[PDB]
RNA sequence: CUGGGCUACACACGUGCUACAAUGGAUGGUACAAAGGGUCGCGAAGCCGCGAGGUGGAGCCAAUCCCAUAAAACCAUUCUCAGUUCGGAUUGUAGGCUGCAACUCGCCUACAUGAAGCCGGAAUCGCUAGUAAUCGUGGAUCAGCAUGCCACGGUGAAUACGU
């Protein structure tokens, strides 16, 4: 939602990382939902995002804040040409 | 003068009921400040050692003494008596100043600063300071910040430098 | 002159636009605020209301800042991880745009077969 | 002498606090404030100290501007 | 893999914006032509018959 | 069924779009077409935002209402042969719209930045009159997205000895 009205936090993740607060965010979140706009409430936990292979775990830091919680994990692996 | 008073006023009877030391002059007290900038990658560039030149200039008030290569070593195309890197000493008056300019203006415009551990001590009490960037000083690659002290362990260096309020 | 010897030739209007941060459309709303007109060479100003110029000029941000902000702002997506500033740093178009021809600006000029 | 650039002790003061600290430094800080009259160096501009740092002595949330900052002022 | 498709379209998906259309006689869904609903190519080989109401060769 | 890819990038080719400027750029005023589309659609007036747009609900199953300002051309002022007041890619920030959703991977707006390029080697293409050249408009496909495609009109030539 890049309107005025937004934004878009999927309600899968966003409920899963309020009641991350009990376990001291020892544990992780491993979500598909790679089109959620990471909360500034996000911040400490940690994301298992997906990328068509395999999950790649994000560590959420307080400069990540206002972007989408995909932007992070590559979907395409190139190397080298 | 402030640091001075502070630490003659307060921070000498502290550590002297600390320790319970003998006589006045046994407390560890700040000694020298060694700043060196290590431009090793300087293997063939001039304008890089003068640019140094006026840089630690400006943040200390006074001209560098550019260092020539102790040996020559083919790893790095060395070749004797290049000069490489520069040495600036801060002592008496200077060394609170610096100090101070440092912890007040500089050190808190750190992005991160959690300090260092305790660790980093030489085993005797001389404590060097590794800093990120030269754009942390006030006025303005990696270096190093040391200081000489009078303590003959690392514990009471520990405690006189969280006298002086820094980790 | 106002941060750089803008040209003495140009009217004012398109003099002020050699700061980096000053185009056609700030420059104007510049000269109406102060109160110049647009059509005066810059080699006779009344170097009164040039002091009234830089006046605003000093509320505007200039090439001193802007320089920095916007580098400092495309090392910071650099540093996190983010794609849009891993494409910064090999080099290749930022915006989600194709590759298969046509990207030489940020790629730079073609280099030969390989 | 001669070689040594110049120098200048200064006043330095915290914007959030007004932590006074006298300091010195190569910089003319473009002031004029005439603290302890014999001594009205200028003042610099400056962050939040390390008097009144988080890190310092209290630990506190506090938004550097941007980032975690400019959501709270537009969602909210 | 077609048969099973022409079931799917026909069935209501989660989200409206899923809906899609595709021709009947065929279940071609590249280039439907959404008066007759009918495809490139049956339309073609049925106005020619006669069928579809109206519609004749232009010449113009 | 979710997520990803068909949108990758050392590079080579084809079809096109915008340019290198004075017959031009920028500003202000200003006259003239046709063919089309519209009922789970077309959506005016007034008001607000510099803008993309928001609100509002008039009229219409349409030779009745709406899309819908045609732009070039024309008349004024200005710039003076310059890598520029040309050119607009690349890039930063802040926004608008659709849709459960715009990171990979959308279109558009404002402010900022402002690159190559100064008529293009070998060689190659189209065109015989309302034609080439040039300027806009409509439609299918379609929640949204065209420099492609299919149609429409505005201004409008030079040359064709000869096989
Ligand atoms: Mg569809
Ligand atoms: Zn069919």
């Amino acid at each position: 939602r890049s309107l005025k009205k937004g934004p878009f936090v999927d309600d899968h993740l966003m409920k899963k990382v309020e009641a991350a607060a009990e376990s001291e965010k020892k544990q992780v979140i491993k979500t598909w939902s790679r089109r959620s706009t990471i909360f500034p409430t996000f911040v400490g936990q940690t994301i298992a995002v997906y990328d068509g292979r395999k999950h790649v775990p994000v560590y959420v830091q307080e400069d990540m804040v206002g972007h989408k919680l995909g932007e992070f994990a590559p979907t395409r692996t190139y190397r080298g040409h | 003068n402030r640091l001075k008073d502070q630490y003659l006023k307060e921070i000498v009877p502290a550590l002297m009921s600390k320790f319970n030391y003998d006589s006045v002059m046994e407390v560890p007290k700040i000694d020298k400040i060694v700043i060196n900038t290590g431009v090793g990658d300087a293997t063939a560039n001039a304008k890089v050692l003068d640019s140094a030149v006026e840089e630690l200039a400006l943040i200390t008030g006074q001209k560098p003494v550019i260092t020539k290569a102790k040996n020559s070593i083919a790893g790095f195309r060395l070749r004797e008596g290049m000069p490489i890197g520069a040495k600036v000493t801060l002592r008496g008056e200077r060394m609170y100043d610096f100090l101070d300019k440092l912890v007040t203006v500089s050190l808190p415009r750190v992005r991160d600063f959690r300090g260092v551990s305790k660790k980093a001590f030489d085993g005797r009490g001389n404590y060097t300071l590794g800093v990120r960037e030269q754009l942390i000083f006030p006025e303005i690659r990696g270096m190093d910040v040391v200081i000489v002290t009078t303590a003959k362990s690392d514990e009471e260096s520990h405690e006189l430098l969280t006298q002086l309020g820094m980790p | 002159i106002a941060g750089v010897d803008v040209p003495r030739e140009k009217r004012i209007v398109i003099s002020l636009t050699y700061i980096y941060g000053i185009g056609k459309q700030t420059a104007k709303e510049v000269l109406a605020e102060a109160g110049v007109s647009e059509d005066t060479r810059t080699r006779d100003l009344t170097e009164e209301e040039l002091g009234k110029i830089r006046e605003i000029l000093d509320r505007i941000k200039v090439e001193g800042d802007l320089r920095r902000e916007v580098n400092l702002n495309i090392k910071r997506l650099i540093e996190i991880g983010s794609y849009r500033g891993m494409r910064h740093r090999r080099g290749l178009p930022v915006r989600g745009q194709n590759t298969k021809n046509n990207a030489r600006t940020r790629k730079g000029p073609s280099k030969t077969v390989a | 002498t001669g070689i040594h650039p110049e120098y200048r002790p200064v006043v330095f003061v915290d914007t959030s606090t007004d932590f006074k600290f006298l300091s010195g430094s190569t910089k003319s800080s473009s002031e004029t404030i005439k603290w302890e009259d014999g001594n009205e160096y200028p003042l610099l501009r400056v962050e939040i100290s390390s008097d009144s740092h988080p890190f310092y002595t209290g630990k506190q949330k506090h938004a550097t501007a941007d980032g975690r900052v400019d959501r709270f002022n537009k969602k909210y | 893999a077609k048969k099973s498709m022409i079931a799917k379209q026909k069935r209501t998906p989660k989200y409206a914006v899923q809906a899609y259309t595709r021709c009947e006689r065929c279940g071609r869904p590249h280039s439907v032509i959404r008066k007759f609903k009918l495809c490139r190519i049956c339309f073609r080989e049925l106005a020619y018959k006669g069928q579809i109401p109206g519609v004749k060769k232009a010449s113009w």
